């Protein structure tokens, strides 16, 4: 049913990882980014085992992890939940438009013939270019059209739901 | 009695008729020649001696409506003239690009005959039809540029061209004649 | 340059061919010398006709109308040389020697395709001389701009001058000067700036918006910003139907800098205004027009002729059109010694049934007045009628822009649907009707603004149709205090008839059967009666020329009529209202005295306005 | 790389010079007839370019922004070959594409279609003022006083840092006397309401036009647009570069004659067919049956609708008396008489038409509104529903329910055909012939 | 020509003129029932009266004043830009009236002006007539600015070019 309408999302129930291979669920709960970085390649290989030459339709596959057993509201988020998966209930108040974002940023050094290597974007802060691979100093950098990859980007202001907040209090915004 | 669009000018199909009434070299594919051992042709507006002496796979000279009528039968194949080659058309293009003030020494029936042989003789050209029609269009465009340049000299007295085609005379006839007629009317009203 | 000098001698040959410009320069110089040195100053500008230069040199005419940056400064240099050679003055002033404005060029004549509009100003007309027509809007404040600084060195005792160039001042592009005064000289040691010998010009930005009658379907009017040179500063007020001739120029980096790598913004485009034409609100009066005006003033029924000459398409409302005529030529204003401001501007409120052509009379007095501003009940705000405080772009300073009711000063305000103002707008309107000045105290600004303007307004009753029950409260929904300031409360009833209704029907079918002259039949549009420009000339002549004064033979009639009208909705103000009629009819007769025939007509018109006659 | 660029230029030159369908060089004749009316543009069908050479089709459709200027150079070279005699001027041209591709909706426009030619459809809601972009720049060095030239193509460059004769760090200024400029009009596109996704809002997308594509659409029309989906950086988080569409082609059957000039742009055989329709003895019943074929009865309403669509004649008198050339029709009656369906069909049939509510209306919404520009902090008038319907039809649903202050802002706009607004220091009389 | 209907509408235009004699009984010229005409009366009359009323009369009956269509403003506008001038708003049959005015008053400068104008608009007329679509705004706005004889010449040239286009381009 991923292949049926050319979808790119493969939903995985976390309870299925709880029943079998709970070490994998623990690794996903503790280090989610690297676990999903392995999991998308695993799901792409599992798709190509059943749908060969599916990479022409969608070059990268993505996995939506479903039903995390711990639900944290916006008031209950603390420092221990950083770099981890959180399940947050809230209402969306402000939604920006669709924006193209460079999945891999690469730049051309003007003074040197060498080009700067493609770096993956984390969608939090821009990649800090301290120097170049041939010259150890800052220079003019602009995006080459040799290898460019664009992905969709959209921020939403997830306000806490007013039935979820304590009565009369203020909502929280993330 | 005469229609308004045929009043002071010729229609292009009348120009087609006029250039259908010329001789042209041709290759017969039938033998009408009497041997030493068939109604005759017997025409009254052209010499029928070349048509009575029609020999297969030879060069004869017949009128162009007979040429098209027999090409429709495919009993006789029309030979293109000397100026319908790529080399001669390139020479004419070079003469047009060499002298800007003077038109090239093309025949009077160079657009009408080319259209007739393009729409009726698609397998009778030694050169390819493709670059032939390209050079025809190039000559037409550069002659259009030259007549646009020469139309700035619309004089009250007279105006001369050297080798403009009959189809280009019907291109430019009503505009030039009406504008010069009104210029002459203005100056003759200006006379005391 | 060599080509610069060649165009200099070409324009010198042109000025030698036509000696009228030399005579005008000589007249300007001798007028300045007579009115300045000896016991209101003509500036440095000449009226260049493009047509007179077209038969001289078509190359120079095409250079002016196509690439004016290389053709107008050589003509400036040639005209400056001719003005220097023509001037022969002994013992000049040091400020006169150091600060000389070059003789600028002002252009007249036919332009052809270059005579344009602010909507159709496009990128192919940049760096070309164009003539545009439109509404003046958003006049920036007059502020001086330095173009030459003169400094004195005392250790050497020498005066050093430095020229200062801007993108807007010079048609050609020069390297910009950062406007820093020279602190010290390279050889003269310390330098002291000498203001007074330095040269400053007045700088002003206006905004020419497209004339709204020429707007196409579905599009808002466009606008341009026009720089005004120091001779042309303060020639234009907002709401003026100006014709500006100037060089349509673009300036600035405009996003071509390295910071703006992929910003799709365009270049900032302006017009360096060579000349400004009013386009004749105060029409000039030839002597033949004066002869016609004084010939028709002697007729006994000139009031009737000029009344039915107003809007022949409108049938009926003859006394209303008489009041409209006395409204356009409003009465004399008297300012007393103690300071009481006695209003000479008659104001008219027309209340009544729908389709009695009150708004059509509003449109007619909009078109035929010297200055007219319209407004609507639901399309007006009280701040938007008087004045609004906003920042200015070139100054970074807060200032007022006048609203509808102030910009129509010495003019008329055409209020439609007056019965349905918001109360905030009613406060401001009532303030003008009782005070004629508005006091603005906000944004750190304490200012008073004069508004000596007339008001004609149209209204419906509080019901759907006007009642014949003569109820005082159901005439208007506005309070009676605002009713009191209106001098003539005309009420109209569309009573249903047969004969007069057939007359109005045949009149409007004769109105619809008109075909405008010079236009094809069935195509889309792209007992003496005087013409409407002649009527406007009559109104202008009566307004500026004659000031009538009041005389007893009207006065006994006026006091008898007031006692008859009041003692047998009446106000003491009605007395002043009779004066606001009576001398107004004197302005019809053009005499400087008021007689009995003005007062009888005034009493008849006010009896028609109040009682209905 | 310049060898491949001039090979592309020569190949598209050969495409213009050598294309012939049914014994006719369509593109050379198109260029000649476009030059003769001083319309320096060339309209190219994509089917014709594919039928010539599909390799050229991938060269166009792969990186369009780097090859469309090469095609522009090829068109200008063909134009100088055609209309200029050698050894005895013309500015840059414009390539306008026509495509018959399936229309990509606005919500499906995403990061996959970046720098690709897409064909879409939408509703114009705002056309901005024309801005003067530059093509030829005479760049002057401030120190050594030498003048170079920079040629600007409006795809995907700035002032360089060396003077190309220390001379100076940034020694360049721009001479505006010898610079050539083209137009650029900004547009805002709203998507088709029939193709909006479920539960969302129509997304406005900013678009641009250059040269002769400017001033072609009135706001409110429904248009199909072909163009490249490029990205430009905006002055307003991380790596957010706002998308836009550079328009290569505009098509609209509902919209005619660009900004209205009372101009006859209908073709000759369509004009003869229209004359035949005007000569029909029973065209009145044809126009009556054309209005609401799925509504029984209401024949007099259909006749009044046809009279509304044709309208009267606007007349001008020498005394300034302007009389109305439009008729306003109010359908008052019971529910279930299909009045709102007649309103919807009138909005469909009319070329300029808007459909509004009584509850969803406002005084500044139907008439023109006074809004504030964000950057300049200056008030400006933005047109409402009776400005977008100027020269056409406004339709009001539930007229009985619109507010008493809201009904009476329409009186001058119905009768005087104008809106006189004096608010916020701006006073004007806009024309609204609705 | 007698039967030229364009010439008939050309003669139907009214020109301003001055009456030289005190002529009673012609009050129907200025739509009055019976007013005798005073000395030096300024009045607009059609050309079929005033063309030979200025001939017969020595002092003739009617003096032809210079109208607005031949004023110095119109002459300067023609001399500046002949192509984009809107001749239709001035007069729909400006050229036939110009020819009649030149034949009546032999003015050489007006002859040079109208000849130069006719040449410059004939170039643009030929440019719009040779263009065949496979209508533009740039051609149809010039058709909006054309006279009746000029659109007659454009119709002749345009149908000639279109007919030879369909002859050359198809059977
Ligand atoms: N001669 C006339 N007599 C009466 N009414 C007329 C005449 N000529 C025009 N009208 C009508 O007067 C109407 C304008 O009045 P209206 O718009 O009702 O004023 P307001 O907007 O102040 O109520 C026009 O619709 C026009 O049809
Ligand atoms: N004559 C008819 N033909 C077809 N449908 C009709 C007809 N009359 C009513 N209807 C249907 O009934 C509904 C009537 O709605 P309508 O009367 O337009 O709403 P409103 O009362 O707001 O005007 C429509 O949806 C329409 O489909
Ligand atoms: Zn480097
Ligand atoms: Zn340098």
């Amino acid at each position: 049913t991923l292949g049926e309408m050319n979808s790119e999302s493969l939903e995985v129930n976390y309870r299925h990882l709880a029943e079998s291979k709970a070490i994998l669920a623990l690794f996903l709960a503790k280090c989610p980014e690297e676990m999903l970085k392995i999991f998308d390649l695993v799901a792409m290989e599992a798709t190509e085992l059943h749908y060969p030459d599916y990479a022409r339709i969608h070059s990268e596959i993505h996995v939506r992890i479903s039903d995390f057993p711990t639900i944290y509201s916006l008031r209950e988020l603390r420092e221990s939940n950083l770099s981890s998966l959180v399940r947050v209930t809230g209402v969306v108040t402000r939604r920006t438009g669709v924006f193209p974002q460079l999945k891999y940023v690469k730049f051309n050094c003007l003074k040197c013939g060498s080009i700067l290597g493609p770096f993956f974007q984390d969608s939090n802060e821009e990649i800090r270019i301290s120097f170049c691979t041939n010259c150890k100093s800052k220079g003019p950098f602009r995006v080459n059209g040799e290898k460019t990859v664009y992905r969709n980007y959209q921020r939403v202001t997830l306000q806490e739901a007013p039935g979820t907040v304590p009565p009369g209090r203020l909502p929280r915004h993330r | 009695s005469l229609p308004a669009h045929l009043q002071q000018t010729f229609s292009p199909e009348e120009i087609q008729f006029i250039v259908e009434n010329e001789p042209i070299k041709i290759f017969p594919r039938i033998t009408t020649r009497q041997k030493i051992r068939h109604t005759r042709w017997q025409l009254i507006t052209t010499d029928d001696k070349a048509l009575n002496n029609m020999v297969a796979m030879r060069s004869t000279e017949v009128v162009l409506w007979i040429a098209l009528l027999l090409k429709q039968q495919s009993k006789c194949s029309i030979v293109a003239p000397q100026w319908l080659t790529t080399k001669e058309l390139d020479r004419k293009i070079q003469y047009e690009k060499t002298h800007p003030d003077r038109f090239s020494e093309l025949p009077w029936n160079w657009l009408v005959l080319a259209r007739i042989l393009f729409n009726k003789a698609k397998d009778d050209f030694h050169d390819p039809i493709h670059e032939l029609r390209g050079k025809i269009q190039d000559l037409r465009e550069i002659r259009q540029i030259k007549v646009l340049k020469g139309l700035k000299y619309l004089n009250e007295s007279h105006l001369q061209l050297d080798n403009l085609s009959l189809l280009e005379i019907n291109e430019l006839r009503p505009f030039i004649t009406e504008i010069m007629d009104k210029l002459r009317e203005i100056h003759t009203a200006s006379l005391t | 340059d060599a080509v610069f000098g060649d165009r200099v001698r070409r324009f010198q040959e042109f000025l030698d061919t036509f000696t009228s410009y030399r005579d005008s320069v000589r007249s300007i110089q001798v007028y300045n010398s007579n009115n300045a040195a000896n016991y209101n100053i003509l500036p440095h500008r000449i009226i260049i006709s493009l047509d007179d230069l077209r038969e001289f040199d078509r190359s120079f005419w095409s250079g002016i109308l196509v690439e004016p940056a290389y053709f107008i400064p050589p003509a400036e240099k040639a005209l400056t040389d001719l003005a220097d050679s023509m001037d022969d003055v002994p013992h000049p002033n040091a400020s006169a020697v150091s600060s000389r404005h070059p003789w600028k060029l002002s252009f007249k004549g036919s332009f052809g395709a270059h005579a344009l509009s602010p909507r159709t100003l496009t990128a192919q007309h940049l760096n070309k001389l164009v003539s545009v027509e439109g509404i003046v809007t958003k006049t920036s404040l007059v502020r001086p701009k330095l173009i030459r600084s003169v400094h004195y060195a005392a250790k050497t005792g020498r005066f050093h001058y430095r020229d200062y160039t801007d993108a807007t001042t010079t048609l050609t592009t020069r390297i910009p000067t950062p406007a820093i005064y020279p602190t010290e000289d390279t050889e003269g040691n310390k330098l002291t700036t000498e203001y007074g010998y330095s040269t400053f010009i007045d700088h002003q930005r206006i905004t020419v918006q497209e004339m709204p009658e020429m707007a196409p379907a579905g599009q808002l009017p466009r606008s341009i910003d026009v720089i005004l040179d120091d001779d042309l500063v303060d020639k234009t007020k907002p709401g003026d139907r100006v014709n500006v001739v100037g060089v349509f120029k673009s300036l600035g980096a405009g996003g071509m800098n390295q910071s703006n790598s992929n910003t799709l913004i365009g270049f900032k485009t302006l017009i360096l205004g060579n000349t400004v034409y009013p386009l004749a609100a105060r029409q000039m009066l030839t002597d033949f027009d004066i002869r016609n005006i004084n010939k028709l003033s002697k007729k006994k029924d000139i009031f009737d002729i000029l009344s039915q000459s107003l809007a022949p398409s409108i049938y009926g409302h003859d006394h209303i059109k008489k009041a409209i005529l006395l409204m356009l030529m409003g009465g004399v204003e008297k300012n007393l010694e103690n300071g009481s401001h006695l209003r000479g501007d008659i104001n008219i409120l027309m209340v009544g049934d729908p389709s009695t052509a009150k708004s059509q009379l509003l449109r007619f007095v909009l078109n035929t007045a010297s200055l007219a501003i319209a407004t609507t009940g639901r399309g007006s705000s009280g701040v938007g009628l008087t004045a609004a405080v906003t920042t200015d772009r070139e100054t970074g300073e807060r200032r007022l822009e006048a609203g509808a009711m102030v910009l129509a000063d010495r003019g008329v305000v055409c209020i439609d649907e007056f019965d349905k103002m918001t109360d905030v707008d009613r406060v401001a309107i009532h303030e003008v009707m009782e005070q004629q000045t508005v006091t603005i105290a906000k944004a750190g600004i304490h200012t008073t603004l004069n508004a000596r303007c007339s008001v004609i307004a149209a209204a419906n009753p509080v019901f759907g149709q006007y009642d014949v029950n003569r109820d005082p409260h159901q005439n208007i929904a506005l309070p009676d205090s605002l009713l009191s300031r209106f001098d003539l409360l005309f009420v109209v009833t569309d009573d249903i008839n047969e004969i007069r209704d057939r007359s109005i029907s045949e009149h409007v079918l004769r109105t619809h059967r008109y075909l405008p002259p010079g236009y094809l039949e069935g195509e889309p549009v792209r007992p003496k009666l005087v013409t409407i420009p002649f009527l406007r000339k009559y109104v202008q002549y009566a307004k500026e020329r004659v000031i009538p004064q009041l005389t007893q033979e009207a006065i006994n009639v006026i006091v008898k009529n007031y006692t008859d009208l009041r003692n047998d909705p009446i106000t003491a103000r009605t007395l002043e209202t009779l004066i606001r009629l009576a001398t107004a009819h004197a302005k019809v007769r053009l005499s400087k005295t008021v007689n009995k025939v003005d007062a009888k007509v005034a009493a008849n018109l006010l009896r028609f306005a109040l009682l209905g006659e | 790389n310049d060898d491949d660029n001039t090979e592309i230029i020569k190949s598209f030159k050969n495409f213009i010079l050598e294309f012939r369908l049914d014994s006719q060089f369509i593109y050379r004749d198109q260029l000649r007839n476009n030059i003769l009316v001083k319309n320096y543009s060339l309209t190219v069908n994509m089917e014709h370019l594919i039928g010539y050479n599909e390799d050229i089709y991938k060269k166009l459709s792969d990186e369009p922004s780097d090859i469309i200027p090469l095609f522009e150079t090829a068109i200008t070279q063909v134009a100088k070959r055609i209309s200029i005699l050698s050894r005895a001027s013309l500015p840059t041209f414009q390539l306008i594409l026509n495509s018959n591709a399936n229309q990509i909706p606005l919500r499906d426009l995403d990061s996959e279609h970046v720098s690709k030619i897409v064909r879409l459809s939408g509703i114009i809601i705002s056309t901005s003022v024309l801005s003067s972009r530059a093509t030829y720049l005479s760049i002057m060095c401030r120190n050594c006083r030498h003048t170079t030239s920079i040629t600007i193509n409006n795809f995907n460059v700035s002032l360089p840092r060396s003077c190309l004769s220390n001379c100076g760090p940034d020694p360049y200024i721009i001479i505006h006397e010898s610079s050539k400029f083209i137009d650029q009009q900004f547009l805002k596109l709203q998507e088709i309401p029939e193709l909006v996704p479920v539960g969302e809002m129509p997304r406005n997308l900013t678009m641009t036009c250059d040269r002769y594509l400017t001033n072609k659409v009135i706001p409110g029309t429904r248009v199909t647009i072909v163009g490249i989906y490029s990205i430009y950086n905006s002055k307003n988080g991380v790596a957010i570069r706002t998308p836009y569409i550079k328009i290569l082609g505009i098509q609209s059957d509902v919209e005619t004659s660009s900004i209205w000039n009372s101009v006859t742009m209908f073709t000759e055989e369509e004009e003869e067919e229209f004359l035949q329709l005007s000569r029909n003895p029973k065209l009145y019943e044809i126009l009556t049956n054309s209005i609401a074929p799925s509504i029984f009865g209401n024949e007099d309403i259909k006749k009044a609708i046809v009279c509304l669509l044709m309208g009267g004649s606007k007349k001008i008198l020498p005394d300034g008396m302007r009389l109305r050339g439009d008729i306003n029709v109010l359908l008052l009656g019971d529910p279930g008489t299909a009045k709102s369906q007649l309103l919807k069909f009138v909005e469909k049939v009319s070329p300029i038409a808007v459909y509004t509510s009584g509850k969803g209306s406002s005084a500044a919404g139907l008439t023109a509104s006074v809004q504030r520009d964000p950057m300049t902090r200056e008030f400006y008038l933005e047109g409402g529903a009776m400005v977008l319907a100027d020269g056409g039809v406004v339709c009001i649903d539930e007229f009985d329910k619109m507010r008493d202050e809201d009904r009476v802002a329409i009186h001058e706009a119905m009768e005087q055909q104008t809106i006189s607004i004096a608010k916020a220091g701006i006073t004007t009389v806009l024309n609204s012939r609705t | 020509g007698y039967y030229d209907i364009d010439d008939v509408l050309a003669d139907g235009t009214e020109f301003p003129c001055k009456f030289q004699y005190d002529i009673p009984g012609l009050g129907y010229l200025e739509n009055n029932p019976g007013r005798p005409i005073t000395k030096n009366t300024k009045l607009s009359l059609p050309l079929w009266l005033a063309r030979i009323l200025a001939i017969v009369g020595p002092v003739p009956f009617v003096e032809l004043l210079p109208p607005d269509m031949f004023s110095t403003k119109v002459m300067n506008a023609i001399k500046t830009d002949p192509v984009a001038l809107d001749l239709h708003s001035i007069n729909s049959h400006f050229f036939s009236l110009a020819i009649k005015w030149i034949m009546l008053f032999s003015e050489k400068e007006l002859a040079n002006v109208v000849s130069e104008l006719l040449l410059q608009r004939a170039q643009e007329l030929n440019h719009h007539a040779s263009s065949l679509s496979i209508t533009n705004i740039a051609t149809s706005t010039f058709l909006l600015k054309l006279e009746e004889m000029e659109k007659e010449i454009y119709k002749k040239s345009h149908e000639s070019y279109k007919d030879t286009k369909r002859w050359m381009f198809k059977k």
